[PDB]
């Protein structure tokens, strides 16, 4: 019944709407909206690096749901580079943040 | 030499109070040299050209070069409970796409009842 | 939403439960989520698991040919009834995508 | 909404419907009584596909944003010869449509929920 | 939190877990500087009683309260054959630790708006 208006993932906002049938009669239909925000709350700044500091301001700007991220997503993976300094040999490689998601 | 703005608009709230019939308004601004007309197809059927009543180009009232025209359309009170979406259209030169195809429906318009329902947990770092 | 498929045994002895299996995702289990708080407890699952109480009774059979999953349960009793589930991800709760119902006509 | 939303000179209609004959004077005043109307265009009656004997009219008022968004009314006026005065008027504003109640549900539950 | 309590040395551990087969490869670096190898201990694989053919290994770093107590950023990069990037890691501090605090600022705005 419900149409979907958003379905961010970045923002985990999903904007939806419904119009609720009167008491037998085709007045005072009103209409409904439905928005549902679930915040990471564990998450940094910068997702794509681990040191950035904790994420305490969100702001939601809902028109332009319906670039500054906030959750990961199910689909895809987050990559990195480290120092290694294996046998005296300062070295970088390509670090899977978000493994499982990365196969 | 402009984009053609355009807009639409649906039958005002007093009107759907005398259960005769119901007005919708597709406004057509702008479109320097004035070069428009509008054809309102519903699922992809154009209607007959009887009901809707395109008039003429109009000078805006401050008008360097641009103009605007009006044109409605008239339907009946009760297929409302299914809305349709009455899509309106409109055409000109100095568009890349030359369609821009404008629709609203019951369910579009300005809502009457919120109801955010926003939670706060710490195992949402990954949205699934 | 995903589909809540339904499924009965017609008196013990043997059950059979299918559900679709994901593409891309290395985890599947069965969890049963018949508990007062909600959270699921993983029943049988991939990565090595099995359920204190379901044990030499519970098997799980991989198949990304036809897109599915097979679990054989043997015999039946009163405990395993209720509700069962189905899905992938590394969170039992929030990665599901069936929701089907395990009844006895016994 | 849309125009409103865009940074545009915001545009009210006002739709004079179902007077015959045809001979209407639209007129739109602020504060009481209207100031230079050339500001706004009306057009001529026009007939409609159904019923014998009607006429239908427009008009269109163009006013910038931080005028529209704070205070006035704007109201339009209807001068036909078959009103019970001569006169009738109609009249919006921001909050002429329903208040529209919200239903806030913040949750602060850890362990149950998200979904 | 009760070796913070004495406020002299706060030690971070890191627990690797279910790796077939041994031999896996552990390092640690601060706020993006990589620490000496005697700053911290690494165990060996032992065998995993609850999973057949399983190992798991340890180890723990330490550091002054001051350090902990300075918002410095730790990690516990590992390497394994397994691992589809060969290379993964995880990333604590003094805020995600388990914090005594919840600071939040939800603002939201334009509510209405246009969606279509
Ligand atoms: C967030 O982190 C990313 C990754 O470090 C920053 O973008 C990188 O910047 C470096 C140079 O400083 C480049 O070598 C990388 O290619 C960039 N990453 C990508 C994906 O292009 C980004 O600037 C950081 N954001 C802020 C606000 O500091
Ligand atoms: C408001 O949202 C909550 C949470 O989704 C829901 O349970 C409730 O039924 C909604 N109310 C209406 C009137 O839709
Ligand atoms: C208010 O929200 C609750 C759910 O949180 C819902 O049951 C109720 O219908 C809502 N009120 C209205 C008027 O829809
Ligand atoms: C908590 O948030 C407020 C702003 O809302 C900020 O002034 C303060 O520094 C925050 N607390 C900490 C410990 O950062």
């Amino acid at each position: 019944e419900r149409i979907v208006l958003v379905d961010n993932k970045c923002k985990c906002a999903r904007i939806t709407s419904r119009i609720i049938r009167s008491s037998e009669d085709p007045n005072e239909d009103i209409v409904e909206r439905n928005i549902r925000i679930i915040v990471p709350l564990n998450n940094r700044e910068n997702i794509s690096d681990p040191t950035s500091p904790l994420r305490t301001r969100f702001v939601y700007h809902l028109s332009d749901l319906c670039e500054t991220c906030y959750t990961y997503d199910r689909n895809k993976c987050y990559t990195a580079v480290v120092p290694l300094v294996y046998g005296g040999e300062t070295k970088m490689v390509e670090t899977a943040l978000t493994p499982d998601a990365c196969y | 030499l402009h984009r053609p703005d355009v807009y639409l608009l649906p039958p005002a709230r007093e009107q759907l109070n005398l259960r005769e019939s119901a007005t919708i308004t597709c406004l057509v601004t702008g479109f320097s040299p004035a070069d428009v007309f509008v054809q309102w197809m519903q699922r992809g059927q154009p209607l007959s050209p009887e009901k809707y009543v395109t008039s003429a180009p109009m000078p805006e009232p401050q008008a360097p070069g641009r103009y605007f025209a009006h044109s409605i359309l008239t339907v009946s009170e009760e297929e409302w409970n299914t809305g349709e979406t009455y899509t309106c259209v409109v055409a000109h030169e100095a568009l890349p796409n030359r369609v821009t195809e404008r629709t609203v429906d019951k369910s579009t318009g300005k809502p009457t009842l919120y109801n955010v329902s926003l939670v706060m947990s710490d195992t949402a770092g990954t949205c699934y | 939403i995903l589909p809540e498929v339904k499924v009965e045994g017609e008196l013990g002895g043997s059950v059979t439960i299918k559900c679709p299996l994901p593409e891309m995702h290395v985890r599947i289990y069965l969890c049963r989520e018949m508990a007062g708080s909600g959270t699921c407890g993983t029943v049988v699952s991939t990565t090595n698991f099995i359920k204190a109480e379901y044990k030499g009774r519970v098997t799980l059979k991989q198949y990304p040919r036809k897109n599915l999953f097979l679990v054989e349960v043997t015999q039946l009793t009163e405990s395993d009834s209720g509700v069962y589930a189905c899905g992938a991800g590394m969170n039992t709760d929030r990665g599901k995508t069936q929701k089907v119902t395990l009844n006895v006509h016994s």
